[PDB]
């Protein structure tokens, strides 16, 4: 398990991770927020 | 012994497992470099357990049409093996207490216990005769052998008494079973061909062996 | 020597015997590291104890539905409340998040570091807020009539009722939602059911569990 | 179909196979031809036991009914083919 | 002797290497000091040869990252079955198959870019796709989207299967270099079973599912009163109606009488004019060859009897 | 040494013939456990006593009032006047006060052996309880233990034993016949091959539900028969 996070704690899956939450957060913005051009 | 006999197989079949007629033409009981379930316990084990759920199978698969002809239960059972409700699509009787996928979870939970139950006596001997089962423990210490637990129940009356006796018991028990498991295929191939039951088949072969047997039955 | 999940399987090492309910069963070895076999023993005691007053709840208003005292289904409950009885949902909902966020929040810096919350720093309370184990804070305001602190062979006896009893209401509450998704109607409603046509009112004639059935 | 022109043709030809194995005049489980298409000892790795005299075990006979059904197929759609 | 031979447990399952990058190289090992270790690693990933000298541990290595392919195909396989039963317009293309334009891609409405779902035809919008699985599903027989969903399960079930085998055979009964360097035996099976089989069995789906379903469908009958697969497979008496030989039933097969299944085994060529395709029953007689020519082929290289030939 | 439930089978370790009637019979193991031989020789002398008491009262009700069912005398409008109708739950009352009163004795008893041996109102009244299952005393009248107690006790089990298996058939008959037990032996008298188990099984004479006083009690065979 120990041995497992750590490879859960590897530049590539905390590369997909944290690229996959901020993707999916600027969608569900987009989503919510359709069509932001200017503040 | 049985044609096929090859001096390769006669390396490791010098007679001691049950039924062991020198017959290993692919040689699978080999124990060199032998691992998963293709190895010698697992394969005897599994020749024993195919062969008393065969030696079940045939009877049962022959009982009711012959009883039926006997008039000894009511035509309403008497149904073919393949019309029990086995398979829907060949027939299905409904006149059970209840429907098949209600009956289906009472077998799940019954055969798990049990399948799951004697598979750990195969992999941990003796573990099912520790743990608490309503006192039944007692009964499921087993013996160093998987194939042959024994004890209380599962040898009641202490047959097999001496080795030598225990020995032919054994050999008895393969020699019907594979019997059996020839008969069950035969039951499914000749289900599939004249689409009636067994015991129909062996009747009308006597009846007339010439028009009623393979050949004949292909057009 | 102790009861085991699966007869004849050894226990995992990291589940000595030593917590309550444990009968080695951590098939994905989760808890293999202490800390987190901590936090998640806390985990099961929350939920399980959560799950033991919502399933004595829906049971109660479920018998109260079944005999004519206008008790309203667990899954119809909260639009009744809130309608019959004119009450803000936001209002309610952020009220819960205050008061449950307060003891919430003292619990876990309590998990982060024990007895911290007994420095008096809550209105000059002390020895109520220490708490006696992980999972377990006793005290005069969470064990009010001391059945912790007497006899502690009936403790360790209550300890295992508590989880075995907050595991079975676990199950129970993922099957008031299961029968309810399968069958639209109430748990009492369901369980009359059964107890009519018990081999013909069952999840195998429901037309969802089995789909080929 | 039993003594039918088609039923003739499939028994002899599985015969002639099994006897020409049966007599040396084919290549068998113990005996292999050599590039000269001769006839010498081979070396069967599982070693099936024969009490048969010429030592034809069942994998011969396996061998020799395949051929044969091939031949006797062959022929029989053959000759159906070109009429006769 | 051709025969199975294994080692058993022969590598822990543990989750320590996929903590320790480069593990299986001694140069990579050590950890990277530059940027150039990435890439290294990557590109040294599966030069099992250069990890290690043993061959017998490079061809195990060989027959798991296989396994661990097929288990990717499958996922693959069941994916586009699935995207056909549940985000697809095949039942409605199956009624109007030249003017409703396959599709079986639907992409959410965000930033604009639900354009994309263009009107296909058959009252859905999506994607259209040019991978050909619509014809395929047709040619197989297929009818439902209940038929795709339930492919598309067996193929995650393949998969999980795949992928159980790749596991299994590398951690617990890994083969031997001498089980591999059985040459003679591979191409016996791989030409007879694979091959032979495989043509043998599609031969039997073609001519109880593929062509009376397609004959119905070429005839005009519409695709919800067509028999289903197993009513096909279950009855003589329709395929009789569609194939009078199907009356017969196998003795002409045993008997040689060939020439009477002449209806459904063909020799046609050229193309079906309703449908534009080659005939299916010329592709079931073709299978069967095949399956035949193959059969016969897995029976010439000299195994554990002294018949065969050696390489 | 004694005789076996079988010819070759080997007495459990447990069961060296102690207790009366002990043919070495446990197929099970349920007896191992010490603790669970005591509380099961209980429950055995429990169910012996009462099944002998249900053949008797079954076998005499039958012949003094030969038109009464047994299966369905718990009607209370098949009650002996002046019972008849007479308030179910009431009847109850008498019964779950009493019994539980008898059984929680009987049941201390068990937990700690002569802790309940004396009249907890009149002291002075005690029974001897010679041993758990026999308290003897006002329960023997007669003096019959002052003898060979050990024959007494394998004449007791071994009828009782009997007993409850001719209870079970009687229910068994009752609910493929719908006769009493004297009543099918008559049926079967009258034509053995006509009447018999072969033609009476398959079928459940029993209702699926009553109507007691206002209340439905369901009712089921032992078997699935045509109900
Ligand atoms: C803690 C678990 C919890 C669960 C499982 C549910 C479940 C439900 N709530 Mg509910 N609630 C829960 C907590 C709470 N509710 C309310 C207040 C209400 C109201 C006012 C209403 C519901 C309603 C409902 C039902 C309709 C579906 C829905 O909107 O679900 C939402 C919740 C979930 C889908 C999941 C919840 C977390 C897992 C449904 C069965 C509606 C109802 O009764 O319809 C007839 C409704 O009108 N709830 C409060 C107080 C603010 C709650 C907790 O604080
Ligand atoms: C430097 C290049 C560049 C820049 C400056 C922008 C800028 C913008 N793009 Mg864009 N885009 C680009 C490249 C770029 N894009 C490329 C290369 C592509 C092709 C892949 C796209 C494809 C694209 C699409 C499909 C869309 C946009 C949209 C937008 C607008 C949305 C703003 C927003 O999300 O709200 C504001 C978001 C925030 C304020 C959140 C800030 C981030 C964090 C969470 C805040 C934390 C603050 C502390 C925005 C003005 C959207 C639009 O509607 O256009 C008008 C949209 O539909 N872009
Ligand atoms: C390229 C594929 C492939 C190959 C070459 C092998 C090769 C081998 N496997 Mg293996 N395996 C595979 C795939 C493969 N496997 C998959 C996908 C699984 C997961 C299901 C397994 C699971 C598995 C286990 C659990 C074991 C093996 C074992 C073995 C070894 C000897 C057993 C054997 O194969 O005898 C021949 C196989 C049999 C006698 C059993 C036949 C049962 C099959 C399922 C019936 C039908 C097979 C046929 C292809 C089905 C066609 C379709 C059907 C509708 C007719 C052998 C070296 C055994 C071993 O380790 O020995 C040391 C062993 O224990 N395999
Ligand atoms: C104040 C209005 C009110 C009304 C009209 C009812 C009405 C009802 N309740 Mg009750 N209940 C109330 C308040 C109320 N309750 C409160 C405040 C509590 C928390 C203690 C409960 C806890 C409660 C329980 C545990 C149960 C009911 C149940 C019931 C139903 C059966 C009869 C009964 O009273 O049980 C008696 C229960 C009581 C708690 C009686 C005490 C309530 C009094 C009024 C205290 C109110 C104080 C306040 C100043 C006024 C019935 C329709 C039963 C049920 O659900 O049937 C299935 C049930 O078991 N209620
Ligand atoms: C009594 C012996 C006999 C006779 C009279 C025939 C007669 C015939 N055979 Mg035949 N055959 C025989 C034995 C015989 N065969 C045996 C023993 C075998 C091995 C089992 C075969 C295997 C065989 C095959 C595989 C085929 C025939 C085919 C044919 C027919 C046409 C051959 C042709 O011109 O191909 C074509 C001439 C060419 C120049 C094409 C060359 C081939 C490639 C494509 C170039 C023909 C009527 C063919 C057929 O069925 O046609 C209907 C064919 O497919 N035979
Ligand atoms: C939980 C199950 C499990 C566990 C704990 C292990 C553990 C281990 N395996 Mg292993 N293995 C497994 C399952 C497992 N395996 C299965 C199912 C297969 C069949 C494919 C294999 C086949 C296998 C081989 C052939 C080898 C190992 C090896 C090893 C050891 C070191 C390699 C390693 O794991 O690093 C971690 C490696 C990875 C995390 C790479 C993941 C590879 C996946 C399958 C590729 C997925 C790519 C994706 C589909 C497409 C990407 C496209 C892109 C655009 C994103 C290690 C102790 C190696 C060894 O023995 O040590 C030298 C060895 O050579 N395994
Ligand atoms: C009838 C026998 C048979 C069959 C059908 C196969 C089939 C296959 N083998 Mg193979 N093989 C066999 C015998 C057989 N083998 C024997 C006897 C040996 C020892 C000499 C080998 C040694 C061998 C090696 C070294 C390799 C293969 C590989 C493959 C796969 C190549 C991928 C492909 O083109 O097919 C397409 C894929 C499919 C059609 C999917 C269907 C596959 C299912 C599981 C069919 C079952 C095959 C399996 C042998 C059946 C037994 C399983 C049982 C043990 C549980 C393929 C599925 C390659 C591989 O890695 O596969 C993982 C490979 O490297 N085989
Ligand atoms: C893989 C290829 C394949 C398969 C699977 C089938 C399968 C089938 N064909 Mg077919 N066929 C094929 C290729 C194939 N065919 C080819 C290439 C041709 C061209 C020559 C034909 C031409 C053809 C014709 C003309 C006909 C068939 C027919 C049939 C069906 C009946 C077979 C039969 O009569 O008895 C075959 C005997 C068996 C299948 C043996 C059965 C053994 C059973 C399954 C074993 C069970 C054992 C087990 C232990 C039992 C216990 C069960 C458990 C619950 C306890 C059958 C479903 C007939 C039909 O359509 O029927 C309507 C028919 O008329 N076929
Ligand atoms: C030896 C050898 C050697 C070399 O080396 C190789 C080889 C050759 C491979 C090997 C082998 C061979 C063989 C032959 C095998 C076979 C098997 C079988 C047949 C089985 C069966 C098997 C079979 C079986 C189990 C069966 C079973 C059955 C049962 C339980 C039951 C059933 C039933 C009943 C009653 C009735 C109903 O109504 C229905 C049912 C439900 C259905
Ligand atoms: C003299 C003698 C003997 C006898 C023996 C015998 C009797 C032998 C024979 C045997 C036999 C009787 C053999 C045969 C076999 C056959 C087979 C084995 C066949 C097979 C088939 C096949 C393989 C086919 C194939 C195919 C198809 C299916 C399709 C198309 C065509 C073809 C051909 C390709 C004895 C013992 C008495 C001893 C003494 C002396
Ligand atoms: C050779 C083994 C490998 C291939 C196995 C193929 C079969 C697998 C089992 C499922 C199919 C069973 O085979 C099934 O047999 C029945 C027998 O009544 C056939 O039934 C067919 O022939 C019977 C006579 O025998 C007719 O009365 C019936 O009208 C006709 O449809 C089914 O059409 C066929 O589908």
């Amino acid at each position: 398990m120990k041995d497992f996070t750590t490879y859960l704690s590897t530049a590539p899956v905390i590369a997909t991770i944290w690229f996959t939450f901020t993707a999916g957060l600027l969608i569900e913005i987009n989503r919510y927020f359709p069509d932001p051009l200017v503040f | 012994l049985y044609v096929g006999a090859s001096q390769s197989s006669l390396a490791y079949l010098d007679g001691s497992l049950p039924g062991d007629f020198g017959f290993d033409p692919l040689g699978l009981l080999d124990p060199v470099n032998s691992g998963g379930f293709i190895e010698p316990k697992w394969l005897q084990y599994s020749e024993v357990i195919h062969a008393r759920w065969a030696m079940l199978g045939a009877a049962g698969c022959i009982a009711p049409e012959v009883l039926g002809a006997a008039g000894l239960i009511p035509d309403a059972t008497n149904i073919k093996w393949f019309e029990s409700g086995v398979i829907p699509p060949a027939g299905s009787y409904n006149g059970y207490w209840a429907d098949p996928y209600t009956i289906f979870f009472v077998e799940i939970v019954a055969m798990q216990f049990a399948e799951l139950r004697r598979l750990q006596d195969f992999r941990y001997p003796g573990s099912m005769g520790q743990q608490y089962f309503l006192g039944l423990e007692a009964i499921f210490k087993g013996s160093g052998d998987a194939a042959y637990p024994g004890g209380p129940f599962f040898n009641l009356f202490n047959l097999g008494k001496t080795e030598a006796a225990m020995k032919e018991l054994k050999l008895k028990e393969i020699k019907n079973g594979r019997l059996a498991m020839l008969a069950m295929l035969g039951y499914g191939a000749q289900a599939v061909m004249t689409g009636k039951g067994p015991f129909q088949n062996l009747v009308e072969h006597l009846a007339d062996p010439v028009n009623n047997n393979i050949l004949t039955n292909f057009a | 020597v102790r009861p085991v999940w699966f007869p004849g399987n050894p226990p995992p090492a990291h589940l000595d015997g030593s917590l309550a309910g444990d009968y080695g069963f951590d098939p994905l070895f989760l808890g293999q590291e202490p800390q987190t076999l901590k936090w998640y023993v806390q985990a099961e005691l929350v939920h399980g104890r959560f799950a033991m007053l919502g399933a004595a709840g829906i049971i109660l208003t479920s018998i109260g539905a079944k005999v004519g005292l206008g008790f309203p289904e667990w899954y119809d409950a909260g639009k009744v409340v809130v309608e019959k009885n004119n009450i803000d949902f936001p209002t309610l909902m952020v009220i819960q998040f205050y008061l449950m966020g307060w003891a919430e929040t003292k619990r876990w810096y309590d998990f982060k570091n024990p007895g911290s919350q007994a420095d008096g720093s809550f209105l000059g309370f002390t020895e109520e807020f220490k708490g006696l184990e992980n999972g377990y804070p006793g005290g005069r305001f969470f064990d009010p009539m001391g059945l912790s602190r007497g006899d502690a062979a009936k403790y360790q006896e209550y300890k295992q009722k508590e989880v075995k009893n907050g595991r079975l209401a676990m199950i129970a509450c993922l099957g008031f939602a299961a029968q309810y998704a399968a069958t639209g109607k109430g748990p009492l409603d369901n369980l009359a059911d059964h107890l009519a046509d018990p081999n013909h009112v069952n999840f195998a004639t429901n037309g969802v569990s089995i789909p080929i059935a | 179909f039993i003594g039918s022109s088609t039923n003739l043709i499939m028994v002899a030809s599985t015969t002639a196979t099994l006897a020409a194995a049966r007599f040396g005049l084919a290549p068998t489980v113990k005996k292999n031809t050599t590039a000269g298409l001769k006839l010498v000892d081979s070396k069967n790795s599982a070693g099936v036991i024969s009490n048969d005299p010429a030592g034809f075990t069942i994998v011969d006979v396996l061998a020799m009914g395949a051929a044969g059904h091939g031949l006797g197929v062959g022929i029989v759609l053959g000759l159906k083919g070109i009429g006769a | 002797k051709v025969k199975i031979a294994v080692d058993r447990n022969p590598v822990e399952t543990s989750f320590e290497k996929w903590a320790k990058p480069g593990h299986f190289s001694r140069t990579l090992s050590k950890g990277p000091n530059t940027t150039t270790w990435i890439w290294n690693l990557h590109a040294d990933a599966h030069d099992f040869d250069s990890h290690t000298s043993d061959l017998e541990e490079i061809s195990r290595k060989v027959f798991s990252a296989h396994f661990g392919q097929l288990g990717i195909i499958f996922i693959w396989l069941s994916g586009m079955y699935f995207h056909g039963a549940r985000f697809s317009n095949y039942e409605a293309w199956l009624s109007d198959p030249t003017h409703i334009k396959p599709s079986a891609q639907v992409v959410w409405p965000i930033v604009g870019q639900e354009i994309l779902n263009g009107d296909v035809g058959g009252g859905f919008q999506g994607i259209q796709i040019t991978s050909g699985f619509f014809q395929l599903w047709r040619a197989s027989g297929i009818t439902s989207e209940l038929q795709l969903y339930t492919t598309a399960i067996g193929g995650l079930v393949m998969a999980a299967a795949m992928f159980f085998a790749g596991w299994f055979h590398y951690h617990k009964a890994a083969p031997k270099l001498e089980w591999f360097q059985n040459v003679e035996s591979m191409l016996n099976h791989h030409l007879g079973g694979l091959l032979g089989l495989g043509s043998l069995a599609w031969a039997g789906h073609q001519i109880h599912v593929s062509l009376p379903v397609n004959k119905l469908l070429d005839a005009g009958v519409d695709p919800k009163e067509i028999p289903l697969p197993h009513d096909l497979l279950l009855n003589r008496a329709i395929m009789a109606d569609l194939y009078p030989s199907f009356a017969k039933g196998i003795a002409p097969f045993f008997t040689l009488n060939w020439s009477e299944y002449s209806d459904f085994l063909t020799f046609k060529g050229g193309l079906n004019p309703v449908t534009g395709g080659l005939w299916l029953s010329d592709t079931a007689h073709h299978h069967v060859a095949i399956a035949v020519l193959f059969l016969v082929a897995g029976h010439m290289y000299r195994t554990n009897w002294g018949i065969g030939h050696s390489m | 040494d004694r005789k076996l439930w079988a010819p070759g089978v080997v007495a459990p370790e447990y069961l060296k013939g102690d207790l009366a009637g002990d043919y070495g019979w446990d197929p099970l193991g349920l007896g191992a456990d010490p603790t669970a031989l005591k509380w099961y020789r209980q429950s055995e002398l429990q169910h012996a006593r009462w099944a002998m008491l249900g053949v008797a009262g079954v076998l005499v009700q039958e012949i003094v009032k030969p038109d009464v069912y047994f299966y369905e005398a718990g009607l209370p409008q098949n009650l002996p006047e002046p019972f008849t109708n007479i308030n179910m739950g009431g009847l109850l009352a008498w019964e779950f006060i009493l019994m539980h009163w008898v059984e929680v004795r009987r049941w201390q008893d068990y937990k700690n052996f002569g802790s309940v041996n004396e009249d907890p109102i009149f002291k002075g009244n005690k029974v001897p309880n010679p041993e758990m299952g026999y308290p003897g005393g006002i329960f023997d009248p007669f003096g019959f233990s002052k003898g060979n107690l050990k024959e007494l006790q394998t004449k007791e089990i071994k009828n009782g034993r009997l007993a409850m298996i001719a209870y079970m058939a009687f229910i068994l008959q009752a609910q493929a016949t719908g006769k009493g037990p004297l009543a099918a032996l008559s049926a079967h008298l009258s034509n053995p091959f006509g009447n018999n188990i072969l033609k009476n099984i398959g079928t459940c004479t029993v209702p699926h539900s009553v109507d007691v006083q206002g209340l439905t009690i369901p009712l089921t065979c032992l078997w699935p028969g045509s109900q």
